């Protein structure tokens, strides 16, 4: 008999919360990295052929780059809005870049 | 309905939509030798009245076009005479269920 | 994901636009002026790309939000082009309007009337009316202005009323009604629109003619030459190539867009325009360009080194050229050559911003732009949205197991102690999440971490025991904070053995491959731990395959892994409704050997054998107390048989309160094995108790019609389950006191048997000879060693076909000789026999291999076939250097009389390693593809509520499921009617109708279904299209949920028929009403995703179909053809012609010629031409044909018919390749005196030749034809023979059109046809006499269209799909097909899974996450298309919750309080 | 016109191949087959049976 050279899992991996890349904000591919396995195409079909829309939700969404951002309900755009810069007693509000008007520009 | 022997003048062609409410159908002798409602392959295709399409759009709470398509120069369409928005009722043998009704809107 | 953070709004859809100038300028945070990045010592410049106004960077804080790296979402900057640039994306478009735009009157040159009837079309088809935009072209009256305005006044009034009209209705909202066939009636019209525009030259407004625009590859447009001509007309234009600048472009686009606004407002409007913006030019201009967030633009950092931003670069040079531009063109104002550079300057940023954005549309490697970087590969939708890499998964090698359920997964510690589930801490489940918070992360049942009602987070990494300890009395403390009361502390605990998980094995071909296990964790364990009855499903052997494991974070997601996608569901795949889930291989063996009647047990063995496998306390018994079955030997001594262990094992794992199950079923094992008179292949069940035969692969496999799917019917899926888990643990337990092995004595033959093998081997010499002999014609079989034998196999050596011939004869009589051997030898012959013979018994069992393998092991290996042929041979005619040349020996071509166990000569093994490479390249060579065509666009496809097959935009795709609404998965023992029957009560209890009485009707279906039969029994004899129309089936009347009777007329019929061949305390009455509900309870469940099942019961069998053959197109390549590219060119186009019974079978091989057509090549023998140069070039080509009645009696061709072909086509083709040749060059018997009759014939045909001069024709005897041809002394040499060559295999002398050759196979189950090789339905339609012009079938599905209809079509592809299957002996549901084929024909045409098919489809996300991304998001701003976001595609874009399934609906809390 | 075979008869090419096997379309006794090695060199042979009363295709690993 002979002993082949290969461990059975050197690919043994486990991932819970690990390191995201910035553009996507997904788990990034790397094992060592603590690395994210990834459900392609494949699976995705699988998971609407069970029509298991929460399951979907769960790795395509909720477990992968879910994220509660702020959108504009007057011009429809989650790149316009930003939190405003308040004064020492006042709190910070989430405000549209688009939509609001210059102070000065704002007569009458 | 014109039965035409071999061909029709492009400028002839041009009269037959310009009288209306009358309609014209040309039809090729030699495309009329044999029923192509006659083949085992080609299922009863039944034209239903105003009333009937009015029923099915109800039914299943359709839209017009958001039924399965017939073409209007479709053989059997052309055969029945159909006109746009007129619907087809298709009762086709299936290898699981047997007799089973579809329907088709002519655009 | 967190439910203590729910969320209120929600995206509904997504409108798609352009940015305009103005906009950009007012929500810009930043102006970016500088191509610099960094100032010195490190700190981002002031006006450039990483400015700290477009967010923090650099541990700076941002200076728009004043937030850090972490909370800063960043900001968008604009950086102000000095000069307007053309959108690369809308060039092409801007083109089009430029091109069609007079630069005179600035309106489009076609005709205003003609302009108004495109923009009246295109507004009724804002609105789902297309049939008016038709009606509208009726509305009819060098043309009078007075007349032509009263025109576009009544086509302006039908408009305004035929909206009003439908509007008052429920035919279109204020929104207007958009389908994907009205989408197509838009495409086409746009279309139309744009090609009536770009073909107008002179302007129909005013008559003066626009000086032509042309374009390079690059953005940028010129000027056009003139001939003199055209320069005629553009003076009296007054009297009655030069680059044009991108200011000039706008200019002239800006006046136009406003004198045509009324039809501009339709052509970009998919929908009514509700915002009634204006239809601007600068839309496909860019006066500005928007800086992304630093936060999009950070550079890459890998390890040390820090790249600079791959953005950065490109778009720092597009600001260097800015700059450089707007300077070099302000020294120009204190002023050839500042004019040159000021130019070549606007050249470069127009090509700096296209650099910018896009490359292969770029130089001819350049940095990649922003369309480049959406398609990197599979693009940004396929690689970071359809798909994506997640949290809370694990992947590892998987191992077998025995000992966990078939439903579980064995969970090693290591993942155990990372895999957390955020478990909110209440009254109920205190004490079990205080424990595991003391254990902590590395004790497992513990916790990695805990949140508090705040919202922040503990880490239990790095804290001890008494921190711990502290913690947990802290969890069920009450909030202080008003705004935090609501919700709860949670515990993010290590992964128990009641959770889900979600085993993912690749590649997921269908649903099945990826299952819900429920976790069981191992100690000491490495690796993950699977049950055997998975193996299927997976299609994973434990050869160091790895596997997925998914943690799924909340409740919902783990209700759908246990009551959904889990393993229990999944023992019948929705495919072919068959089972997937069975023991393999040990388990086997072991139930041969247990269930024999040999097997004897004792009280001790017998109850050990039971508590064994049946553990009470694990929950396995349904009596509390192990029931034993009385002893089948009393005296002398009390022994218990096999079988009763297996009866034992149903006794306590089947209810109580339920009869046993009656079963006759049969096994792989026949009789004659065990012995004399025996009946154990007989599988006999009666009231639960195996009384005769044994239990095979066909009983507790993965086998239909088995014991474990015939427990499964009548007890259910879970019982089934405990059955199979049972019978798992008895068998390994069974293996482990009673083992199986396999050696060398279940290898030998005894010495009579290898006598038999020799003497059937020794008639083997002469075979080779013999068929050598056969294939090359030969009387009284000539010698081996025969010279004219010898020349006679030399001439089948060098050509392709003839070998062929040569190889299956040789072959087919061999293999006659193999077949012998084995039937002889296996199992008569064989020194130790079943069930002793390990090796023999595993054959017969179907635990591991074949009879086949079993022959090759102790007879013979046999003939090694080598690509459908024998062995491949040298030009010397040597197969290899050891066999003589030309060998007529079986040996030589291959065949293998040696065995496995004896050994293979030399000479037989190198013949062997040929076939065994042949068989591994093609495994490497060769359906991903296929179903991923398939999946994106049947994605959407679903059951409604009102159970039609509905796509995702709520089009109808299917009235019915399969035309009856049955769920595959389920249609089984629905036509098992005994089954049914014997287990009446059992069923009755099942399918408890004392709780839906109340809710369904029980006669109105049941009094229709007798009124179709009615008209069905009166139009029996009748055909198809003389049937009566008066009723239609009894399911297209009433809801099969709701009525009871409303049944398939398949069902029907076939119910109906067994209650009369079959007269049986169970009325005939009763057991129909039995039946009848058993329908109802089979319905395919609304929402079930019948769209992505279809394409996965299509594509994963089509991996089972790579192989080559061994004429027509099979397997992939003609599933392609039709589900992939649809296509009008087939590769082998044929037609299947029915002849009648009057017609016999010498008629319809005549009739097979009459078809079959000769040319001139096939009735020639040789051509002479005897060149004679003179004076003048004589060609003398003399055409030696075959003997008059041997064309004659071989193609149906007259000495007649071949004199006109000669006289009037081959002498005027002739003279014409000839004269193209000299144009080519400069760029026996004696026969004399001819007369009479043949003298003017001669002189007619000398007339109408040229250089022939002679003409003459055997007109008597019909063998020959000779003709003179006088060339010029200038033509000089010319090679004649391979000219006239050439002509006559292109001549014709007969063939009946797209047709090639008619041939009579036999007759396909039962029924006489004539299989054609070629489509031309018309020409068989005059041959009524020989065929049935009504059941004339091809399998070219567009012929069939073209001349049948749409129906007909959809019934070829349902026909043809399944040829490809039934071929492979693969059976897939016709449900699944008629989908796919109702998909195809959804448009009326044959539209393909691809690009072209899916251009008619509402979703542009879906069509974006498919291919060319970019583009169909160009499409979709143009048409300024709303996203409905009800696709499953453009859902998971927004992450928005699928409507499939679970999605279907909605849930609502009833509350109490007013 | 060639001395040799060029073409082969309707009917006469009988399948030589022939294995004793229990038929699931009836019950027959002869049976016709076929071996080819597909897929993976680890991946076993699949078997292509074919039946001589009607003449039925079939394909199956194990
Ligand atoms: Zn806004
Ligand atoms: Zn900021
Ligand atoms: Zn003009
Ligand atoms: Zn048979």
């Amino acid at each position: 008999y002979q002993r082949l050279r290969h461990m059975v899992n050197d690919k043994f991996q486990v991932r819970s919360t690990g390191p995201v890349n910035s553009l996507t904000m997904q788990p990034v591919k790397g094992r060592k990295r603590h690395g994210g396995i990834r459900v392609g195409e494949m699976e995705r079909d699988a998971l609407i052929g069970h029509g298991t829309s929460f399951l979907l939700q769960d790795r395509l969404l909720n477990s992968s780059d879910y994220t509660q951002a702020s959108v504009c309900r007057e011009c429809g755009s989650i790149l316009t809005t930003q939190q405003s810069v308040p004064r020492i007693g006042s709190i910070s509000t989430v405000c549209c870049r688009r939509c609001s008007m210059r102070f000065e520009d704002a007569k009458k | 309905i014109f039965v035409y022997q071999n061909n029709i003048t492009p400028s002839a062609m041009k009269l037959v939509p310009s009288i209306p409410p009358a309609t014209i159908e040309t039809f090729n002798e030699a495309a009329l030798v044999v029923n192509i409602t006659h083949h085992e392959l080609v299922p009863k295709h039944i034209r239903l009245s105003s009333d009937e399409k009015r029923e099915l759009l109800k039914r299943y709470r359709l839209k017009e076009s958001q039924l399965p398509r017939i073409q209007r120069a479709d053989p059997v369409a052309l055969y029945l005479g159909l006109k746009r928005g007129e619907v087809v009722k298709i009762i086709r043998k299936s290898e699981t269920s047997g007799r089973y009704a579809s329907y088709r809107i002519c655009m | 994901m967190d439910i203590s953070k729910p969320v209120g709004s929600e995206i509904t859809s997504v409108d798609f636009g352009i940015l305009t100038a103005k906009e950009i300028r007012n929500l810009s945070a930043k102006q970016i002026t500088n191509p610099t990045v960094l100032d010195n010592l490190g700190h981002p410049v002031s006006g450039g790309l990483y400015d700290l106004a477009l967010g923090a960077f650099l541990r700076n804080l941002c200076s728009t939000c004043g937030l850090d790296e972490k909370f800063c979402p960043g900001h968008q900057g604009h950086i102000e082009l000095p000069v307007p640039c053309y959108n690369p994306l809308f060039f092409n478009q801007l083109y089009i309007y430029l091109r069609a735009s007079c630069l005179f009157c600035h309106h489009f040159r076609l005709k205003s009337v003609e302009v108004h009837r495109y923009a009246c079309k295109l507004r009724l088809l804002q609105y789902g009316l297309i049939d008016e935009s038709y009606k509208l072209d009726e509305i009819t009256l060098d043309i009078s202005s007075t007349l032509l305005n009263e025109l576009k006044s009544k086509r302006s009034e039908y408009v305004d009323m035929a909206i009003a009209k439908a509007l008052s209705d429920g035919r279109t909202t204020e929104r207007g009604s958009f389908t994907a066939t009205v989408n197509d009636e838009r495409k086409k019209l746009v279309h139309e629109f744009h090609k009536k525009l770009l073909s107008r030259g002179k302007c129909d407004n005013c008559g003066m003619f626009s000086p032509k625009f042309r374009k390079d590859g690059f953005t940028k447009i010129f000027e056009t030459a003139l001939n003199e001509k055209q320069i005629t007309n553009n003076r009296v234009k007054g009297f009655i190539s030069t680059y044009i600048l991108s200011t000039e472009v706008k200019n002239i686009l800006d006046t136009v867009f406003r004198k045509e606004q009324c039809v501009l407002q339709y052509v970009f409007h998919s929908r009514p325009n509700l915002s009634r913006k204006l239809v601007k030019a600068d839309s496909f201009f860019m006066d500005v360009l928007v800086v992304p967030p630093t936060r999009f633009r950070l550079p890459s950092k890998l390890g040390e080194e820090v790249h600079e931003n791959s953005q950065n670069q490109l778009l720092s040079k597009v600001l260097t050229t800015s700059l450089l531009i707007r300077d070099l063109n302000d020294d120009l104002s204190k002023l050839r050559v500042i004019f040159s550079r000021l130019m070549n300057a606007f050249v470069t940023i127009q090509n700096d911003v296209n650099a910018f954005i896009d490359s292969t549309k770029a130089q001819g490697v350049p940095i990649p732009g922003v369309k480049q970087a959406l398609e990197k590969k599979e693009g940004l939708f396929r690689k970071h949205m359809m798909g994506k890499r997640v949290n809370y998964a694990a992947r590892s090698v998987i191992s077998p197991d025995p000992n966990i359920e078939t439903n579980e997964i064995g969970v090693p510690p290591v993942f155990a102690v990372k895999l957390t589930y955020p478990e909110p801490v209440t009254a109920y489940n205190i004490a079990e999440l205080r424990q595991a918070v003391i254990n902590g992360p590395d004790k497992w049942p513990g916790a990695t971490q805990i949140q508090n009602e705040d919202g922040s987070l503990v880490s239990l990494i790095g804290m001890s025991v008494e921190q711990r300890k502290a913690l947990a009395n802290q969890l069920l403390t009450p909030s202080s904070n008003v705004s935090t009361h609501t919700l709860n502390k949670k515990v993010y605990r290590h992964i128990k053995n009641r959770d889900v998980v979600l085993m993912n094995r690749q590649p997921t071909l269908h649903k099945a491959s990826m299952m819900g296990h429920k976790v069981r964790v191992l100690p000491n364990e490495k690796t993950l731990r699977l049950h055997y009855a998975n193996t299927g499903a997976y299609n994973a052997d434990f050869d160091g395959d790895e596997m997925n494991m998914h943690f799924p974070q909340n409740e919902n997601a783990r209700a759908e892994a246990l009551n959904l996608a889990n393993t229990d569901s999944q023992y019948l795949t929705p495919t072919s409704g068959s089972p997937v889930r069975g023991l393999i291989q040990d388990h086997i063996s072991a139930g041969v050997w247990l269930t024999s009647k040999d097997s004897f047990f004792t009280r001790e063995q017998y109850q050990q054998y039971i508590y064994g496998c049946i553990r009470p306390e694990d929950g396995h018994t349904t009596r509390s107390k192990i029931v034993t079955l009385p002893p089948t030997i009393f005296k002398p001594y009390p022994l218990w048989t096999g079988k009763q262990i297996i009866t034992t094992v149903l006794l306590n794992v089947t209810p109580p309160d339920m009869p046993g199950i009656n079963l006759i079923s049969k096994n792989k094992i026949k009789n004659e094995y065990w012995g004399k008179g025996s009946l154990e292949n007989e599988v006999l069940f009666k009231d639960g108790a195996l009384l005769c035969g044994i239990l095979d692969k066909s009983q507790y496999g993965a086998s239909k019609y088995g014991i474990v799917h015939s427990l499964h019917e009548v007890y259910g899926p879970e019982v089934a389950a405990k059955v199979l888990s049972v019978l798992g643990r008895l068998f390994t337990n069974y293996i482990t006191a009673t083992a199986f092995t396999c050696g060398m004595d279940d290898l030998r033959l005894t010495a009579e048997g290898n006598k038999w093998r020799t003497d059937i081997l020794k008639t083997s010499v002469d075979t080779g000879r013999e068929a050598a002999a056969e294939v090359t014609n030969l009387d009284k079989d000539t010698p081996a060693d025969d010279p004219e034998l010898l020349k006679r196999l030399q001439e089948i050596l060098r050509d392709n076909n003839k070998s062929g011939i040569l190889d299956a004869v040789t072959s087919s009589k061999v293999n006659a000789i193999t077949s012998q051997v084995v039937s002889k030898c296996v199992p008569d012959g064989t020194m130790k026999k079943f069930p002793c013979n390990s090796m023999q018994a595993m054959a017969l069992s179907g635990a591991k291999g074949s009879n086949v393998n079993v022959s090759q092991i102790m007879c013979l290996l046999g003939q090694q076939a080598l690509e459908g042929r024998r062995v491949p041979v040298m030009v010397s005619g040597k197969t290899l250097p050891s066999f003589k040349p030309y060998e007529t020996d079986a040996m030589a071509g291959g065949y293998v009389k040696g065995r496995f166990y004896s050994g293979i000569k030399p000479q037989e093994y190198y013949f062997h390693c040929m076939a065994g490479r042949e068989g591994l390249i093609d495994t490497a060579v060769k359906s991903g593809y296929l179903q991923r065509c398939l999946t994106k666009q049947l994605e959407g496809v679903h059951v409604s509520y009102d159970n039609s097959i509905r796509d995702a935009d709520g089009t109808l795709v299917q009235f019915m499921y399969g035309g009856d609404a049955i769920d595959i998965t389920k249609e089984s023992h629905m036509t098992q009617f005994e089954f049914c029957l014997d287990n009446y009560y059992a069923l009755l209890k099942k399918y408890n109708p004392s709780a839906l009485i109340e809710h369904l009707d029980v006669e109105s279906a049941l009094k229709y279904s007798k009124k179709t039969l009615k008209y069905r029994k009166k139009h029996s004899k009748e055909p198809h299209y003389k049937q009566s129309v008066k009723y239609d089936p009894v399911l297209a009347k009433y809801n099969p949920a709701k009525y009871l009777g409303s049944v398939s007329e398949n069902f029907q019929d076939k119910l109906e028929s067994f209650l009369d061949k079959n007269s049986k305390g169970v009325n005939e009455k009763k057991f129909r009403a039995l039946m009848q509900l058993k329908y109802m309870r089979s319905l395919i469940n609304p929402g079930e995703a019948v769209g992505i099942i279809a394409s996965q019961s299509v594509g994963e069998p089509s991996t089972q179909m790579t192989l080559n053959t061994f004429n027509v197109t099979l397997g992939i390549p003609r599933l392609r053809e039709i589900v992939m590219t649809a296509s009008a060119a087939i590769k082998t186009p044929q037609m299947t012609l029915p002849i009648w019974n009057d017609v016999s079978d010498e008629q319809a091989d005549t009739f097979c010629k009459s078809i079959s057509k000769v040319l001139l090549s096939e009735v020639i023998d040789k051509v002479i031409v005897t060149e004679t140069t003179g004076t003048a070039r004589s060609y003398v080509i003399h055409m030696r044909f075959f003997d008059n009645n041997e064309y004659s009696e071989e193609y149906d061709v007259s000495k007649e018919e071949l004199q006109n072909v000669i006289s009037n086509q081959f002498i005027h083709l002739l003279e014409a390749a000839i004269v193209k040749e000299i144009k080519k060059q400069k760029r026996v018997e004696a026969n004399n005196n001819m007369n009479k009759v043949q003298r003017d014939r001669q002189s007619a045909i000398i007339s109408h030749h040229r250089f022939i001069t002679k003409y003459n024709f055997d007109d008597e005897s019909g063998k020959w034809c000779e003709f003179k041809l006088e060339l010029a002394a200038d033509t000089e040499k010319l090679l004649m023979v391979n000219i006239v060559e050439e002509i006559c295999r292109k001549s014709i002398i007969r063939q009946i059109p797209h047709i090639d050759r008619c041939v009579h196979p036999e007759p396909e189950n039962g029924k006489r046809v004539l299989v054609t090789e070629g489509v031309n339905f018309q020409a068989m339609w005059d041959q009524e006499a020989f065929i049935d012009v009504d059941g004339i079938t091809s399998n070219d599905v567009a012929a069939v269209l073209k001349t049948y209809g749409v129906e007909a079509a959809r019934n070829t592809i349902v026909n043809e799909i399944n040829n490809v299957f039934s071929r492979y002996a693969i059976s897939v549901s016709f449900r699944h097909l008629d989908l796919i084929a109702d998909m195809m024909t959804r448009q009326g045409t044959y539209l393909a899974f691809n690009r072209q098919g899916m251009e008619t489809s509402t979703s542009s996300f879906m069509k974006m996450s498919y291919e060319t991304t970019c583009q169909f998001l160009t499409k979709a701003v143009l048409d300024n298309e709303r996203e409905q976001l009800d696709s499953p595609s453009a859902r998971i874009v927004v992450g928005k919750l699928n409507n499939v399934g679970t999605g279907s609906f909605d849930v609502l809390a009833k509350v109490p309080n007013a | 016109k060639s001395v040799v075979k060029t073409s082969l008869k309707k009917n006469e090419l009988k399948d030589g191949a022939t294995i004793k096997e229990k038929c699931p379309q009836c019950g027959n006794e002869e049976m016709n087959y076929h071996t080819l090695q597909l897929r993976s060199a680890d991946e076993g042979a699949t078997v292509f049976y074919t039946c001589t009363s009607c003449g039925y295709k079939f394909r199956t690993n194990n």
